[PDB]
C-alpha cells in the first residue's frame, strides 16, 4: 500500500479549494515538517464598511 | 586443587575372528560428526574440549600409576608388572588361538614369559617411575602432551617463596612449614599476571568510579578521636567529616586525583580561608591549573575589594602580582613529598610504589614544605586588607592559619599510616591510570575549612586493622578474576570478529555476529564473572549491554595475551583432529567403483572384500581416476553414465562407521550408496559390515561377485592395527615421585591477630 | 559487479548505462587535461577552478 | 546502489565520533565557569548530560545504521529518483531532541535477517514489479477503450472524476483497472487542477 | 541456479501461457511528489516492525 491513509479521495473533490481543505484534515496522518499550533499574526488592519 | 589420575586411558580393544586366523587391535576414540561448508578448525576446537574431558586431561593433573603393579612368583623375576593398559594375557590368548588355526605349537614357556613381561614399571634417576604399557598412539600423544603443559606450573615450594619474598610486609608473622614440605613440597601456581589496562583504558569513568566508591566506603569508617570570627565559627560543621577525610586519603593515594571547590557568588572571609587551606594543605598534583586560578581569583576579589569582572581576564602571573602587592604572600601551590613503600606493591613485579605524604609535610624535616610559613603568617597579621584602616581581616586570618598549621603538624602521622595501608591495596597500574573524570566528589568551602580547623586524631585500633586484612583478600580476589575475564574476552574478539568497512553489508554482518556471541556467552553459566559486570553496569546499562560495547572497542586491539597451558592442549588436539581424520570417524574423500573393476586394497586384516585401501588409487587400468567435487556431483543429471566408470568424491567431509563381525559373510553397506531426487543427489550415511574371509567358501564368493554391484572404498583408518604388530602399541608414561607433598595454601605469613 | 559499480559511482558521480562506454566522466576529463598542462607551457590549461 | 549518512556522526572505521577531541571537550566544559565568573553548576550539568548522550550514541549506532539500510531497501529506483527533486525542512522541539538522544532505545533487528537476507524487505520490493505490470496494463486498456478525450463542457476536475467512474463501469469485470488509475490520480491530484491535467496527459 | 523438472508428460506435451511485458513505474513516479511524500513516508516507517 502506497499510503496508510490516502491524502484525499479524488472522487469527492470538485475544485482546488476542496483539495486544500481535505489536505488539512488528513495532515495528522502524515509526517509533518511543522506540527500546527495557534497562529501568530504581526499585521492586522480593519477597513471601513458600508 | 590438583587432581591425581590413577589409571592410564589406553583406549584399546582386541577383535579376533571365530576361527582365530585373523585378529587386530583397534583404538576407539569415538565418533564426531563434521559439517561441510564451514570452517573445520572451529568445529575441531569444540570437539577438542570434549576429547580432553574423555581422557581426563582438561583440569590440572598429576599421574600416579606407580602402585599399579604386581610381582611374579619366580625367584629371579624381581620385576614390577604394570596393570594399566591392554593386558598381555589378552594378546597371549589371541596369539594362541591364531596358532591353533594353523596347527602350529602353542607359545612355549620362554615366549610366554617374554610376552607377559612386556608391561613393566621401573624407576628413573630422578625418582620418577616409568610405566611401559600397550595403548593407542593418539591417546599416548595427547596424554603425554597435556602432562608436559601442566608440569610447567608445578614448582618447588622454595622457588615459589623466592618469587613472593619482595611482596611480604613486616607486620605479619612468618609461617613455619614442616620439614617435609621444605624438602618435598610442590605447588601449582600460574605465576603470570595479566594486565588490567584493557578494562581501565576503555572505561576510565566507570572503573574509576567503582574503585573510588569501594575505597571510600571503608575509609569513612575509620575510628577517630573526639564579626568575622563569629562568621567562621557559625560555618563550622562536622556532619561531613568522614567524607572529607577519605577524599584526603584518596588524593594522597593516587597519582592524579583532582578535586574541585565551588565558592559562593559573593566571596566571604569563609571563602578566603578555604582557598588558603586547600592551596597550602593539599597536593599540587591534585590541584588543576583552572582551580589554581579560581582559588587565586577568590583571594583577590575579597582582599582587594574587586568584583569578578576585572579579574576574569587576568592570568596567573598577573593575579599573583596583584595579590602580593596588596600584602598576601600565599599565592603558590606546593608539591607533596613522595614516600616509598616498604614492600613491592601487589601485581607489580619488580616495581617500586610510592604515595604522597599528607598535608604537605616533609618527612625528613617534619614541618611544612614552605620554609617561610611563619614569616608569611606575620605579614598577614600586620597587613591591611579590603582597603580599610582596620586590621580585623588580617588578624583573624592569621589566627586561623596558625590553628590549621598546628592541627596539621600534630595529626600528619596518623593520616600517613592510613594512606600507606590503603595504597598497598591498589596495584601500580591503577595508581597511574585512575582519574576523577566526573566531579562527583566536590568539596564545599565550609567543609574544607571546618575539616582542617577541627582536624581529629586518627585512631588505628585492632578492629580497623583486622577489617582491612579482610578487604586485602577481597581486593586480591577481584583483581585475579578481572585479569582472567580480560584474557578470555581478548581471545574471543580475535577469533570471532574482524575489521569493519563503510559498506552496509559489513555493518549488518558485524551487528548480527556480535548479538550471536553475546547471546551464547551469557547463556547457561555466564563467561564473565559478576565483578566485571558490576564495573560495566555502574553507569546504569544492563550487564548484556555493558559487555557488548566493551567487545566492540576491543576489536583491532594489539594487546598481548599470554598463552596458558589449556590453550596449548586444545590447540594440540585440534591439529591432530584435522591431520588424522580417520581416527575420529571422518575422511576427506571416498571412491565408488563397480564390482568388476579390480582395485588394490589393504589385505593385512584378512577382510572379505575389504573396503579399505592403503591410499586411494591414483591410476586404475593405466588411467587416472576421475575426481568430482560433492557440489558438482549433487547437481549432476547424467550420474547414471558417470558411475559406470567410477570416480572419487572429494571437497567434502564424509562421516563413516564400521562394525567388524567375527563370523564370515558378505561385506556390504547398511544402506544404498546414493539417493537420487529431483532437487539434487546425495550420498546416504556410510556404515560398513566387514567380515573375515574364508577363501574356500564358494557360496559367499559368488554372492560377492553377483549380489553386490557397486562398492565403496575409503582410506584405511589408522586406528586399526594388525595383531602381528602389537609391539608398535608399546608406549611410555612417566609418573612423578610418590615422595611429593602438594601444598594447597602456600601463604608464607600469618595474620598478627 | 556491485563493488565495481559502487567504486565507479564515487569516481565518476554517475551510474553507468549498458550501451554508453565507461570512461570516468568528469574526473577522467579533468585528469587527462591537467596532465597535458603540466608537461609544457604551450598546453591550453582549460580546466575551471570550480 | 546508493549512499546514506551514518547516524549520529560515527565513523564505522574508527567506531567513534568524527571529532577526535570530544572527550577533551567534555572535560573542558566540566571545569569551565559559565553564565557567571563564579560557578553556576552549568558546566557540571551540561558535561554530565553530554557524556550520557555520547555513551548512548556510541552504544546504539549500529542498530540505527542497519535500520536506515532496511528502509532504503524498500524503495524502488524509479521512486527514489523522483524523491530527489523534492526538498524540505523538519522542525523539532528542543525538548523532543534532547529526550531522543538521552532515552535512545536499542534496535536489535537480529531475527529479521536469515543469514544476510531480509525476507520481509526482499518480498516488499518484489510487489512493486507487480504494480508496474498493472500500471502499464491499465493505461493501455483505457487508451484503447476511450481514445482521444475531448471536453466540450465542464471542468478538468469534473472531466477526470467522471471518466474514472465510466472506467469502473466499462471494466467492471476487471476491478484492477479502476484501482490502478485511482492510485495514479491520488498522487497526481494533490497539486490540484494542474495535477489533473498531468493525469490526462 | 536451475529450475526443477516437471512430470514427464508435461515435458513432452506441455504448454504454458506467458506475458513478456514487464511494465514501468514511471507513470506513478512522474508527478509532483511534494505533498504525497509525507503520507508515503509514514507508510514507509510503519512497514518495518517497531521496537
Amino acid at each position: 500500500k502506497l499510503f496508510e491513509t490516502s491524502p484525499f479521495d479524488p472522487l469527492t473533490i470538485k475544485n482546488n479549494q476542496d483539495v486544500v481543505d481535505k489536505l488539512y484534515a488528513t495532515q495528522s496522518s502524515s509526517i509533518q515538517e511543522v506540527v500546527p499550533t495557534k497562529t501568530f499574526a504581526t499585521e492586522l488592519q480593519f477597513g471601513v464598511t458600508s | 586443587e590438583l587432581i591425581k589420575v590413577p589409571t592410564i586411558p589406553h583406549n584399546l580393544v582386541l577383535i579376533q575372528s571365530d576361527n582365530g586366523k585373523h585378529a587386530l587391535i583397534k583404538e576407539d576414540l569415538g565418533q564426531w560428526p563434521v559439517e561441510t561448508g564451514i570452517s573445520l578448525v572451529n568445529q575441531a576446537g569444540v570437539f577438542a574440549v570434549q576429547l580432553a574431558n574423555k581422557l581426563g586431561i582438561d583440569k590440572p593433573f598429576v599421574l600416579d600409576a606407580g602402585s599399579n603393579y604386581f610381582t611374579d612368583t619366580s625367584f629371579i623375576d624381581t620385576r614390577k608388572y604394570c596393570t594399566d593398559g591392554l593386558s598381555p594375557r589378552e594378546i597371549q590368548k589371541a596369539l594362541n588361538r591364531q596358532r591353533a588355526y594353523y596347527d602350529r605349537p602353542e607359545l612355549t614357556i620362554s615366549e610366554n614369559k617374554t610376552l607377559l613381561s612386556q608391561s613393566i614399571i621401573y624407576p628413573d634417576a630422578d625418582g620418577n617411575d616409568v610405566s611401559i604399557i600397550f595403548s593407542g598412539a593418539m591417546s599416548h600423544a595427547i596424554f603425554t602432551y597435556a602432562q608436559s603443559q601442566w608440569n610447567k606450573n608445578i614448582i618447588k615450594l622454595d622457588d615459589y617463596i623466592r618469587e613472593i619474598t619482595l611482596t611480604v610486609p613486616k607486620q605479619y608473622r612468618p609461617r613455619r612449614f614442616k620439614e617435609i614440605e621444605h624438602t618435598h613440597g610442590y605447588v601449582y601456581r600460574e605465576l603470570n599476571q595479566g594486565s588490567l589496562l584493557p578494562l581501565v583504558d576503555a572505561n576510565l569513568k566507570e572503573s574509576s568510579s567503582y574503585y573510588f566508591k569501594k575505597l571510600m566506603s571503608s575509609i569513612s569508617n575509620v575510628p577517630v578521636d573526639a564579626q568575622h570570627v563569629s562568621m567562621l565559627t557559625n560555618r563550622l560543621t562536622t556532619a561531613n567529616a568522614p567524607t572529607v577525610r577519605a577524599i584526603t586519603v584518596l588524593t594522597c593515594m593516587f597519582k592524579q586525583f583532582r578535586i574541585g571547590m565551588t565558592y559562593a557568588l559573593d566571596p566571604n572571609i569563609m571563602d578566603v580561608a578555604a582557598a588558603t587551606c586547600m592551596l597550602l594543605f593539599r597536593p599540587a598534583q591534585s590541584i588543576s591549573d583552572e582551580q589554581y586560578r579560581y582559588c587565586l581569583q577568590t583571594m583577590a576579589v575579597f582582599l582587594t575589594n574587586t568584583t569578578y569582572d576585572i579579574v576574569n581576564n587576568d592570568t596567573i602571573d598577573v593575579l599573583k602580582m596583584k595579590l602580593r602587592n596588596q600584602g598576601w604572600p600565599f599565592v603558590e601551590r606546593y608539591n607533596a613529598v613522595e614516600i616509598d613503600m616498604s614492600v613491592e606493591p601487589l601485581r607489580s613485579p619488580g616495581q617500586v610504589g610510592r604515595y604522597y605524604n599528607p598535608f604537605n609535610i616533609d618527612p625528613l624535616t617534619k614541618k611544612h614544605v614552605e620554609d617561610r610559613l611563619e614569616e608569611f603568617i606575620n605579614q598577614v597579621q600586620v597587613g591591611r586588607f579590603r582597603n580599610a584602616s582596620g586590621n580585623a581581616v588580617g588578624t583573624t586570618l592569621a589566627a586561623f592559619l596558625r590553628a590549621c598549621r598546628d592541627k596539621t603538624s600534630a595529626n600528619w602521622r596518623g593520616y600517613s599510616v592510613l594512606v600507606s595501608r590503603y595504597r598497598s591495596l591498589i596495584p601500580n597500574e591503577l595508581f597511574e591510570s585512575l582519574r576523577n573524570i566526573s566531579g562527583e566528589y566536590n568539596i564545599n568551602p565550609q567543609d574544607e575549612h571546618s575539616f582542617f580547623f577541627a582536624l581529629a586524631q586518627i585512631n588505628a585500633d585492632d578492629e580497623f586493622i583486622g577489617a582491612i586484612d579482610k578487604e586485602s583478600a577481597e581486593y586480591l580476589d577481584e583483581y585475579a578474576t578481572l585479569a582472567r575475564d580480560i584474557s578470555n574476552s581478548l581471545t574471543l574478539v580475535k577469533a570471532a570478529f574482524g575489521p569493519l568497512e563503510r559498506t552496509s553489508g559489513s555493518i549488518i554482518n558485524h551487528a548480527n555476529n556480535l548479538n550471536k556471541v553475546i547471546n551464547h556467552v551469557f547463556a547457561d553459566k555466564p563467561l564473565i564473572s559478576e565483578t566485571m559486570l558490576k564495573i560495566l553496569t555502574i553507569d546504569g546499562t544492563t550487564g548484556k549491554d555493558g559487555y557488548r560495547n566493551w567487545l566492540d572497542k576491543l576489536v583491532g586491539h594489539n594487546y598481548p595475551v599470554y598463552v596458558e597451558p589449556v590453550v596449548n592442549i586444545m590447540n594440540f588436539i585440534s591439529a591432530r583432529f584435522v591431520a588424522d581424520s580417520s581416527y575420529f570417524g571422518y575422511t576427506n574423500e571416498i571412491m565408488i567403483m563397480p564390482n568388476h573393476i579390480n582395485v588394490p586394497v589393504d589385505d593385512r586384516f584378512g577382510f572379505r572384500d575389504s573396503p579399505f585401501c592403503t591410499s586411494l588409487p591414483r591410476t586404475i587400468m593405466g588411467n587416472d581416476v576421475r575426481r568430482i567435487s560433492y557440489n558438482v556431483f549433487s547437481m549432476m543429471e547424467d550420474i547414471d553414465d558417470v558411475i559406470s566408470e567410477g570416480f572419487i568424491l572429494y571437497d567434502a567431509y564424509f562421516n563413516f562407521s564400521y562394525d567388524i563381525m567375527t563370523t564370515d559373510g558378505v561385506t556390504r553397506l547398511k544402506e544404498d550408496i546414493l539417493i537420487v531426487t529431483d532437487t539434487g543427489n546425495d550420498i546416504k550415511p556410510i556404515h560398513f559390515y566387514i567380515y573375515f574371509e574364508n577363501r574356500n567358501d564358494k557360496k559367499l564368493r559368488y554372492e560377492s561377485k553377483m549380489n553386490v554391484s557397486y562398492r565403496l572404498y575409503i582410506k584405511t583408518p589408522a586406528c586399526l592395527l594388525p595383531l602381528s604388530d602389537y609391539m608398535r602399541a608399546q608406549h611410555d608414561y612417566v609418573s612423578p615421585s610418590s615422595s611429593r607433598v602438594y601444598i594447597k595454601d602456600p601463604a608464607v605469613v600469618y595474620t598478627r591477630s | 559487479d556491485v563493488p565495481f559499480v559502487q567504486a565507479y559511482s564515487k569516481f565518476a558521480d554517475d551510474n553507468p548505462r549498458h550501451l554508453r562506454v565507461k570512461t570516468g566522466g568528469k574526473m577522467a576529463n579533468a585528469l587527462t587535461n591537467v596532465i597535458r598542462s603540466y608537461y609544457s607551457i604551450n598546453a591550453p590549461a582549460i580546466v575551471p577552478q570550480v
